């Protein structure tokens, strides 16, 4: 019947039926939907390393793939400011989303813009105990 | 300046409708809006 | 206002929940109310919008 | 209709509150019950009464 | 003479948790679609 | 006794109609009992209900 659509344990059920059952076949197809990883440059966009800050320079344009789902990640030099746009929902995907954003980040030399509000009427990501999520908080939490 | 406040009024009102995007040009009295919400007249008329 | 418009759809809200109770309406109807006040400066209003 | 909804109505008022008006008018809906023994009418599906 | 042994039978009427399940049971599960179209009906609001 | 009759209502509420909110007791009352049941079974006997 296949394997039933939870986030956790997609990858896993298709290690198993790659390793025990033999068929590398639950595998392809999750790498074919929602699995592509690496960091997709933008051929237009230049980074130059400065060893004195030990850190890039220049504008940069990121397209993190992740299967049938792709985020794009923006740094304003001039501004020192950063646009992100994803459709990643599942919780470990967009952790594993922000998470290589923010190392693009801290290799650039500035972090996320965070902000502890009490409640948001709007649709933004937030961070909770569980992680983080995408909709609007009405608890006080932090707030990308 | 009762004109300046209802300006300023009107527009604190303008845009949180925009915010929540109802297209409620004109505000309504409350029976409108539980006639509205699919309650009955008859109850209505009796709650009155 | 808070206290004009909360007493008055609080008794709303009880009624229809009694008349629910009753039993001709199939479901209880539930009613909200919040009041923002923005200041003559326009600083808060971030935090409340 | 207007047995089912006059049922309806008896028992939710009955519940709720116990009543005297909707005791006495589920005991008439019991007598009808009753009635409908003491025949067989055997009642096939689509007409269950 | 059926009213007269109606009544009698009704004052005297004393309640029963098999009749009462049998009740709950008609008006919750069996004349479901006949409420809900009533509901229909009652909760529809039409202008003229 | 105010979880008796609070449980009382809820399975009173879940009978008639079958509403959410009154459902979402039973799931706390249920999950209360799941709770209790990690720990020694003598401690429900004797003392408070």
């Amino acid at each position: 019947v296949g394997v039933p659509p939870i986030d956790p344990e997609i990858q896993c059920a298709a290690l198993m039926i790659a390793d025990i059952k033999g068929d590398y076949s639950v595998l392809q197809l999750q790498a074919n939907r929602r699995a592509y990883s690496g960091k997709q440059y933008d051929a237009y966009c230049v980074q130059t390393y400065n060893e004195v800050t030990k850190l890039y320079e220049g504008d940069l344009r990121v397209t993190f793939n992740f299967g049938l789902d792709c985020a794009r990640l923006e740094i304003f030099w001039d501004k020192k400011a950063y646009i992100l746009e994803t459709s990643i929902t599942q919780k470990h995907v967009l952790k594993i989303m922000m998470d290589e954003v923010s190392k693009e980040l801290i290799k650039c030399g500035m972090r996320f813009n965070t902000e502890q509000v009490q409640g948001v009427r709007h649709m933004v990501l937030f961070k909770t105990e569980s992680g983080f999520e995408w909709g609007k908080p009405n608890i006080p939490c932090i707030v990308y | 300046l009762d004109r300046l406040y209802a300006v300023r009024h009107d527009i604190v009102d303008q845009m949180i409708k925009h915010d929540w995007s109802d297209n409620k040009d004109s505000e309504e009295a409350i029976g409108k809006v539980l006639l509205f919400a699919g309650v009955p007249s008859n109850i209505i008329t009796a709650l009155e | 206002k808070k206290l004009k418009y909360e007493a008055g759809l609080t008794y709303i809200e009880q009624e229809l929940h009694k008349f629910f109770l009753k039993g001709e309406i199939p479901q209880p109807y539930k009613i909200t109310f919040n009041v923002v006040a923005v200041r003559t400066d326009g600083s808060n209003i971030t935090t409340q919008w | 209709m207007s047995d089912k909804n006059l049922l309806k109505r008896a028992l939710l008022g009955y519940s709720h509150k116990r009543q005297k008006s909707m005791l006495y008018i589920l005991g008439l809906f019991k007598f009808l019950m009753k009635l409908s023994d003491e025949t067989f009418q055997h009642e096939r599906l689509g007409q269950f009464s | 003479e059926v009213l007269a042994a109606a009544n009698s039978f009704a004052e005297n009427y004393s309640a029963t948790s098999q009749d009462m399940d049998l009740f709950q049971t008609l008006t919750s599960c069996t004349f479901s679609k006949e409420y809900a179209w009533k509901d229909f009906l009652n909760g529809i609001h039409c202008d003229v």
